[PDB]
DNA sequence: TGGTCGGCGCCCGAACAGGGACTG
DNA sequence: CAGTCCCTGTTCGGGCGCCG
């Protein structure tokens, strides 16, 4: 009996057939190899690390990074190898908390279990796996071998292993105190309880006590008795929280990585400071080779950026969730595929904002990305508060109902009121549902040969107007699109069009006001322009009318 | 201290991983509240990160139900077992099942909870319960005895489903019954107040061997949607333009379809609203269509291997058209629906109404349950779908983006 | 020095799926 | 009746940010 037990462990297999890491040590720089050997030497004594007779043929290496804003060092094991032949878990850790999600709590403490993956057992037939060698000043001096007794830091079972000892240990704690508050994050604890601010404290050190039967530690340094709490990245007072402060790279020259850094930074930042816009600023990343490379800030990156650091300069902050009250998201439109929004209860104290930029589709409209939007808050929303927000929207009743009721894929919005903060978000154009009276009908086509990239795209019309183009460089779908496009610069203000393209129909009745295409953008541009449009479609090749006619000319 | 029946995966299979998704504060009070006095009465048992295999669990309260219900999305799982179901303990099919005047369905998932699990396959029955923002970590649990919405359950089962049923079924013979997942199909011919009578009769007969359910279908009255051309006393270019495209996609299926007459009509160029008579030979030509479209589909028969189709198309005003297919073009049926709930107020939840209303009335007709070609973007549906689903059963569903050149299927 | 693990978020590009139209 | 080519949309892994 050398080593004692502590706390239940969990069955660890490896992936069947497969045995363990075998794989020489690094070349340690001798300054690192002074703190490794001095806290390794320590765990011994505890009981977390044992020593290891040549019987052990394992080798794995290893190396350590001092821990951020501290003296102390961490003791890393490059696990790569044996994760790989190790058993697969499922990940407990589901997402992270948000503090918009917090209610307001009379007394808040945050502690900190100290040494978390030393205490937590590794699996005793698995422990002979972690083996790896220590090194030495010199390669004269051999160096010890020893096995993990504990969780150790680098392997892939580590952090699942922990969260769900942790739950399990709370869990009694939690049922004996069904009126406190426990967020349970890897090691950090946050305490929270109506309870004056004496009992409070009760509670706590009791936690502590329960803690340290199953050999949990909470240093005092890690404990945080007074606010502002610092927790999760953010700061936290009584009824207000913010994130920690940013700094953004000041560089007179921009390489690649810098750009990830900078965009990575607005992303974090833009979860409450409102109007956060990285379009342009991505748009420099696009179709690069190297991180290293350098690259020079457009105007448009530039401008961006500019006012970016500005809405950083004032101090912002989120307020705290209030059951009682509603939840409300409201959007803007901030132009080029850009769309920011408010969570709140009470009007302008925010429990927090965020954006949605993505561009979906080769084209798309307004619509569609609001209702994406609206998408993405609801399910954020449901994440944090397990509820789905009143809606402000800047599209009108009327549009909404007109978009919905006519397209051809099921689509909704829940609950929503219309805000009157332009820019509005509106159809810029309507096809018609029946052909117009007394307007010219233009029958369409287009062709190109797949070989030698050529074709031709015209029209014929019931009044004898008629014209044929030929193009370079296209393709069938091209001159399909190119066809409609002549009609519609060649008609008058209302028109009737009849084409035998599927691919262009499809395009032109989803109401597109934007494309990735040059060539939609300009039939966008005519659609807009006109009163009435009519659309139609009839097959091709079955002898119809003027599509016959038009279809010969340009197959020509 | 029952026998556990050994299950297996299909060959070259592994179990389900499958990420749980986000559950709103309702559902998932009701699922902590629903899992504690499973875990009190060792249908189920917390488990490790250990076990690599994770389900998706989610909460549905059933049509006027207001009682929530633990709902549990196997569909990873069961096809991962698909052959031991089908291959080795199915259950065959009543063809009368859908000819009776009526047909009740009850929840009997519950008597599975008695059967024990094979404790080999208990592993891949693992589901995680998720917090609201993420306060803890997932809390996962497995199976310890037959869970409800796997296809093993109603398998295994099916030995002690007969003798209970056995008594019942001989009193009255006429009667029908067909299993499907947790769910029991009872089809009489008998008015309505005996049909009631005699379920009431089989509830009692399921409570003395260890559920009160009240959805009532009629398939007889169930009817198909033909294809149907528009009656005119004058035609337009642009209405004879429609018409041939639809007759000419229509003859994808209904091969003596012809436009010949009729595209006679269109020769030259002309302006979309210029009114033109019919001749003749087009008014019989377009007689002899609208006989053809009454017609049943040349060799239209169900194939019992091969998968259900479904298809949806959005009409518009609440009216939602649908075929059933194994073959394309070959359709075994087709339908329409209006006026379901959400009707000109929620696609989402009308689509969601639709899928199950078609799905049950597969169940009923095959035994099976179609795979769903849905006209909604994916990240639509997923964001709402679980709000408005009230079966136990999950159809297996695409996504597809077809807008419509022509109305083939309505008017 | 360069180097580990899990979770979540963004934006990217490449690799892959599949539906039509047209070529023999 | 296959086999391409267009064109579109999805998925997945890479980089960064953030949390232990
Ligand atoms: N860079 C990294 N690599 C691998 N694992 C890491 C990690 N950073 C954190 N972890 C894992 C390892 C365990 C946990 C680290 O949390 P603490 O920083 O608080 O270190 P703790 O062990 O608790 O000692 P204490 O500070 O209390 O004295 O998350
Ligand atoms: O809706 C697609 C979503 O399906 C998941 C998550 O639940 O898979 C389930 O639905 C699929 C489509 O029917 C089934 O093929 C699958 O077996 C079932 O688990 C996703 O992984 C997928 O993205
Ligand atoms: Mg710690
Ligand atoms: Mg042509």
């Amino acid at each position: 009996m050398v080593p004692i037990s502590p706390i239940e462990t969990v069955p660890v297999k490896l992936k069947p057939g497969m045995d363990g890491p075998k794989v020489k040590q690094w070349p340690l720089t001798e300054e690192k190899i002074k703190a490794l050997v001095e806290i390794c030497t320590e765990m011994e004594k505890e009981g977390k690390i044992s020593k290891i007779g040549p019987e052990n043929p394992y080798n794995t290496p290893v190396f350590a990074i001092k821990k951020k804003d501290s003296t102390k060092w961490r003791k890393l094991v490059d696990f790569r190898e044996l994760n790989k032949r190790t058993q697969d878990f499922w990940e407990v850790q589901l997402g992270i908390p948000h503090p918009a999600g917090l209610k307001k709590k009379k007394s808040v403490t945050v502690l900190d279990v100290g040494d978390a993956y030393f205490s937590v057992p590794l699996d005793e037939d698995f422990r002979k796996y972690t083996a790896f060698t220590i090194p030495s000043i010199n390669n004269e001096t051999p160096g010890i071998r020893y096995q993990y007794n504990v969780l150790p830091q680098g392997w892939k079972g580590s952090p699942a292993i922990f969260q769900s000892s942790m739950t399990k240990i709370l869990e009694p704690f939690k049922k004996q105190n069904p009126d406190i508050v426990i967020y349970q994050y890897m090691d950090d604890l946050y305490v929270g309880s109506d309870l004056e601010i004496g009992q409070h404290r009760t509670k706590i050190e009791e936690l502590r006590q329960h803690l340290l039967r199953w050999g949990l530690t909470t240093p005092d340094k890690k404990h945080q008795k007074e606010p502002p709490f610092l927790w999760m990245g953010y700061e936290l007072h009584p009824d207000k929280w913010t994130v920690q402060p940013i700094v953004l790279p000041e560089k007179d020259s921009w390489t690649v990585n810098d750009i990830c850094k900078l965009v990575g930074k607005l992303n974090w930042a833009s979860q409450i400071y409102p109007g956060i816009k990285v379009r342009q600023l991505s748009k420099l990343l696009r179709g690069t080779k190297a991180l290293t490379e350098v690259i020079p800030l457009t105007e448009e990156a530039e401008l961006e950026l500019a006012e970016n650091r500005e809405i950083l300069k004032e101090p912002v902050h989120g307020v705290y969730y209030d059951p009682s009250k509603d939840l409300i998201a409201e959007i803007q439109k901030q132009g080029q595929g850009q769309w920011t929004y408010q969570i709140y209860q009470e009007p302008f104290k925010n429990l927090k904002t965020g954006k949605y930029a993505r561009m979906r589709g080769a084209h798309t409209n307004d619509v569609k990305q609001l209702t994406e939007a609206v998408q993405k808050i609801t399910t954020e929303s449901i994440v944090i508060w397990g509820k789905t927000p009143k809606f402000k929207l800047p599209i009108q009743k009327e549009t909404w109902e007109t978009w919905w009721t006519e397209y051809w894929q099921a689509t909704w919005i829940p609950e929503w009121e219309f805000v009157n903060t332009p820019p509005l978000v509106k159809l810029w154009y309507q096809l018609e549902k029946e052909p117009i009276v007394g307007a010219e009908t233009f029958y369409v086509d287009g062709a190109a040969n797949r070989e030698t990239k050529l074709g031709k795209a015209g029209y014929v019309t019931n009044k004898g107007r008629q014209k044929v183009v030929p193009l370079t460089n296209t393709t069938n779908q091209k001159t399909e699109l190119q066809a409609i496009y002549l009609a519609l610069q060649d008609s008058g203000l209302e028109v009737n069009i009849v084409t035998n393209s599927q691919y262009a129909l499809g395009i032109i009745q989803a109401q597109p006001d934007k494309s990735e295409s040059e060539l939609v953008n300009q039939i966008i541009e005519q659609l807009i322009k006109k009163e009435k449009v009519y659309l139609a479609w009839v097959p091709a090749h079955k002898g119809i009318g003027g599509n016959e006619q038009v279809d010969k000319l340009v197959s020509a | 201290p029952i026998e556990t029946v050994p299950v297996k995966l299909k060959p070259g299979m592994d179990g389900p991983k499958v990420k749980q998704w986000p559950l709103t504060e309702e559902k998932i009070k009701a699922l902590v509240e629903i899992c504690t006095e499973m875990e009190k009465e060792g249908k189920i048992s917390k488990i490790g990160p250990e076990n690599p295999y994770n389900t998706p669990v989610f909460a549905i309260k059933k049509k006027d139900s207001t009682k929530w219900r633990k709902l549990v999305d196997f569909r990873e799982l069961n096809k991962r077992t698909q052959d031991f179901w089908e291959v080795q303990l199915g259950i065959p099919h009543p063809a009368g099942l859908k000819k009776k005047k009526s047909v009740t369905v009850l929840d009997v998932g519950d008597a599975y909870f008695s059967v024990p699990l094979d404790e080999d396959f208990r592993k891949y029955t693992a589901f995680t319960i998720p917090s609201i923002n993420n306060e803890t970590p997932g809390i996962r649990y497995q199976y310890n005895v037959l869970p409800q919405g796997w296809k093993g359950s109603p398998a295994i089962f099916q030995s002690s489903m007969t003798k209970i049923l056995e008594p019942f079924k001989k009193q009255n013979p006429d009667i029908v019954i067909y299993q499907y997942m947790d769910d029991l199909y009872v089809g009489s011919d008998l008015e309505i107040g005996q049909h009631r009578t005699k379920i009431e009769e089989l509830r009692q007969h399921l409570l003395r061997w260890g559920l009160w359910m009240g959805y009532e279908l009629h398939p007889d009255k169930w009817t198909v949607q033909p294809i149907v051309l528009p009656e005119k006393d004058s035609w337009t270019v642009n209405d004879i333009q429609k018409l041939v495209g639809k007759l000419n996609w229509a003859s994808q299926i209904y091969p003596g379809i012809k436009v010949r007459q009729l595209s006679k009509l269109l020769r030259g160029t002309k302006a979309l609203t210029e009114v033109i008579p019919l001749t003749e030979e087009a008014e019989l030509e377009l007689a002899e269509n609208r006989e053809i479209l009454k017609e049943p589909v040349h060799g239209v028969y169900y194939d019992p291997s091969k998968d259900l189709i479904a298809e949806i198309q959005k009409q518009g005003q609440g009216q939602w058209t649908y075929q059933i297919y194994q073959e394309p073009f070959k359709n075994l049926k087709t339908g329409k629906y209006a006026r379901m709930r959400g009707a000109h107020t929620n696609d989402v939840k009308q689509l969601t109404e639709a899928v199950q209303k078609i799905t049950t009335e597969s169940i009923v007709i095959w035994g099976k349950t179609p795979k769903f070609k849905l006209p909604i973007q994916k990240e639509t549906w997923e964001t709402w779908w679980t709000e408005y689903w009230q079966a136990t059963w999950i159809p297996e569903w695409e996504f597809v983006n077809t807008p419509p050149l022509v109305k083939l299927w309505y008017q």
